[PDB]
Order: structure tokens, then C-alpha cells, then sequence
């Protein structure tokens, strides 16, 4: 019984910024790894970011200029503040396991830059 | 004067895995090497510093017999300035090494029908090894993000791996027993001689 | 940024048969390839990891295999629920990347 309470997709501007968060349900987001993936309609999946628990993060080819991730373990909400600009995608925030292997995801922040 | 226990090293019947190669100091004694070089029982005898025949007429201050078991075809990596998973993740020789490497095929002593899977070796590591350093830990290598807590599931995996040492394997795929003698000449008098 | 590709961008193969989907890495991905399945109305379901480790629970009719430059996923049999879009993910180098590939029926 795990899930992500995703922050709803905003209607941003071309060149503006935004920020989305995903609260945890069921699991302990304190010591898991949280991945952020964006699936753009009219395209395929595109890996965006990966966050550990101990403040170690890695990013994507195009989302490594205006994206910054964090894990509010106080609220157990994996969040990030991003720029915007070719970014209208249905972002998923999945969380990793060694056994299941990323079998719980986000629910599609429908973020658009226009 | 005493005799050095080269018998209790070369003719010891239990070598450890190359990832946990076993070091044994030789000191306060005097023995010979020009009988080992005369023994002709070995199949690889390379002295990187002094020539083997000359060395019997020397004296040494820090002798360490290092013993392990590798595959026959990977013996070339036991050498200074060398790449190879053995020389990378398991056992690096310093580029200024001054000693002898002694490898002999040990197919019958080791290669069982079911394989001697006591022999393991490191095939994963974050970085290589400074020479003569050893890694003994057996933590499950965590390349992922989550802590996998000893579970070899997704994105985690064991860093050590076995050897299928069986008589059915090829000549180069049969196990070799390897000994390395290092003769440092530093700020000290000698304790080993000929 | 290692990039992957999947040549059969779409295949119209019917029910109860055997198919394959190939991923091809323009660099070297030793063994850690993962096969993901996604259907509209569903959530992407990580089928295979390490390109050989058939993950638990999912049926045995999914079999991946490859070596460090090329990879395949074979669907030996097809009960109809197994028709979806299939992606692959490289995770040797940490900037993980995806591919593109879908399924269709006659
Ligand atoms: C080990 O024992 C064998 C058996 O006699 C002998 O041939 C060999 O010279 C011995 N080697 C050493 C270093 O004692």
C-alpha cells in the first residue's frame, strides 16, 4: 500500500520556473532512493533524476541546468524545484528497491511550459 | 644459523584466494633461493630486480612471501605496470618492484570435479589498488541508491566471484599457485642472507 | 550520456506466439539492462533487471539476454494481457537512459 501524492501539474510560462513534490504513502521515504522520470505525450519515457537518502543526487542530459531535487524527510515528501522552457511531460516519481526494483511510482504532474 | 621456512610457504598446502592473498614475513633466518631456482619444478620464475642466480649471494631486510591462487592465463598481470582484473581489483605490484614472482600450475592440488569454490576473487571495486594493498571486505556492492542490506537483488550484487577450477578446464583455465618475494633495501640492516 | 535504441519500433504480432525486441547500445552496457512494460491506463512495470534476472512474480514467458553491446527480450508465448509498450533502461553508468518500442496484434 505505497503511493506518491504528486503535486499537480502547473501551467507555467516558456522560460519561467515551477516546483513539484510527492508525499509518500506506505513506505519509509527516509532511507530509499527516489527517481524522477518524465513521460512526454508525443514521446517516450525519459529518465530525469535520481536522489538517494544521504543528499547524493544525479541528473539527466537536459535537466541538469534548471532542476534541483530534495527529500523533505520531515514530511516524507520527495520534491524538486525546476526551471521551465519542450518540457510538457507527465512526470513520474518512482522509488527504488533492491528486491522489487522501482515498483511504485508517481502519478503524473502534468507540467507544461506555455 | 637458522633456516628460513620457505618450505612452510612454497610447500604449504592451503593457499588463500587472491582477493585475500596471504602475506608471511621471512626474517631472523638465513636460507637459499638458488635451490628453488635449481628446483626447476616451477613453471614461471621471473625475478624483476636482481637476477635469480646472483641473488643467493645477497642479504635482505624485508622479505615477505605473498601467496595466492589465480588462473593460469592471468599470470601475466602479476607484474609491475600491468592492467587486468587481478592486477586492478585484487593485487597490484608496484612499478618499482624488486623481487621474484613464482607461479606453478596446481591443477591437481586444487581443481576438484565440483570445483574448489573456496577460491574467489574481486571483480568489482570503486577504484583500483595502490600496490601491495589488499581488500578483504565482502559487503554487497551497492551501485544503486537504496541500502540493499546484504541482498543481491536489483542493482546490488556480490563483489567477489568464484572460479570453476576443475580438471576439465583448459591449461590456461586451470589454477596456478603463485608466490611473490619482495626484497626491499631501505634504512635497516639485513636479517635474511644466503 | 549513453544512448540506446530499439529497432522494432512496432511489430504487429498476433496472440499465442513468440516474438523478440532488441535493444542496442551505442556504447558499452556490460549486463545491467532492465526491461520495462507500460500500458495506457497502467503504470510502468519493471519486468526484468540486469538483462538476465527474470524478476519475481511476472510470468516465465519473458526472457532477456544480451552481452555488453546488444540485448534482446523474447516473449515465448502470448496470452493477450502481455501486449504493451516495452522500454529498456541502461544502468551501468549512472545517467540512466531509456529506449522506444511497442507491440501490436494482427
Ligand atoms: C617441496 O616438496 C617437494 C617434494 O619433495 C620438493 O620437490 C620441493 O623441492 C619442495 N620445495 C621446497 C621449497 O621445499
Amino acid at each position: 500500500q505505497v503511493q506518491l501524492v504528486e503535486s499537480g501539474g502547473g501551467v507555467v510560462q516558456p522560460g519561467r520556473s515551477l516546483r513539484l513534490s510527492c508525499a509518500a504513502s506506505g513506505f519509509i521515504f527516509s532511507s530509499y532512493g527516489m527517481h524522477w522520470v518524465r513521460q512526454a505525450p508525443g514521446k517516450g519515457l525519459e529518465w530525469v533524476a535520481v536522489i538517494w537518502f544521504d543528499g547524493s543526487n544525479k541528473y539527466y542530459a537536459d535537466s541538469v541546468k534548471g532542476r534541483f531535487t530534495i527529500s523533505r524527510d520531515n514530511s516524507k515528501n520527495t520534491l524538486y524545484l525546476q526551471m521551465n522552457s519542450e518540457d510538457t511531460a507527465v512526470y513520474y516519481c518512482a522509488r527504488e528497491t533492491v528486491s522489487y526494483g522501482m515498483d511504485v511510482w508517481g502519478q503524473g504532474t502534468t507540467v507544461t511550459v506555455s | 644459523t637458522n633456516l628460513c621456512p620457505f618450505g612452510e610457504v612454497f610447500n604449504a598446502t592451503r593457499f588463500a584466494s587472491v582477493y585475500a592473498w596471504n602475506r608471511k614475513r621471512i626474517s631472523n633466518c638465513v636460507a637459499d633461493y638458488s635451490v628453488l631456482y635449481n628446483s626447476a619444478s616451477f613453471s614461471t620464475f621471473k625475478c624483476y630486480g636482481v637476477s635469480p642466480t646472483k641473488l643467493n649471494d645477497l642479504c635482505f631486510t624485508n622479505v615477505y612471501a605473498d601467496s595466492f591462487v589465480i588462473r593460469g592465463d592471468e599470470v601475466r598481470q602479476i607484474a609491475p605496470g600491468q592492467t587486468g582484473k587481478i592486477a586492478d581489483y585484487n593485487y597490484k605490484l608496484p612499478d618499482d618492484f624488486t623481487g621474484c614472482v613464482i607461479a606453478w600450475n596446481s591443477n591437481n592440488l586444487d581443481s576438484k570435479v565440483g570445483g574448489n569454490y573456496n577460491y574467489l576473487y574481486r571483480l568489482f571495486r570503486k577504484s583500483n589498488l595502490k600496490p601491495f594493498e589488499r581488500d578483504i571486505s565482502t559487503e554487497i556492492y551497492q551501485a544503486g541508491s537504496t541500502p540493499c542490506n546484504g541482498v543481491e537483488g536489483f542493482n546490488c550484487y556480490f563483489p567477489l566471484q568464484s572460479y570453476g577450477f576443475q580438471p576439465t578446464n583448459g591449461v590456461g583455465y586451470q589454477p596456478y599457485r603463485v608466490v611473490v618475494l619482495s626484497f626491499e633495501l631501505l634504512h635497516a640492516p639485513a636479517t635474511v642472507c644466503g | 550520456n549513453i544512448q540506446m535504441t530499439q529497432s522494432p519500433s512496432a511489430m504487429s504480432a498476433s496472440v499465442g506466439d513468440r516474438v523478440t525486441i532488441t535493444c542496442r547500445a551505442r556504447q558499452g552496457i556490460s549486463n545491467y539492462l532492465a526491461w520495462f512494460q507500460q500500458k495506457p491506463g497502467k503504470v510502468p512495470k519493471h519486468l526484468i533487471y540486469a538483462a538476465s534476472s527474470l524478476l519475481s512474480g511476472v510470468p516465465s514467458r519473458f526472457s532477456g539476454s544480451g552481452s555488453e553491446t546488444e540485448f534482446t527480450l523474447t516473449i515465448s508465448s502470448l496470452q493477450p494481457e502481455d501486449f504493451a509498450t516495452y522500454y529498456c533502461l541502461q544502468h551501468n553508468s549512472y545517467p540512466y537512459t531509456f529506449g522506444q518500442g511497442t507491440k501490436l496484434e494482427i
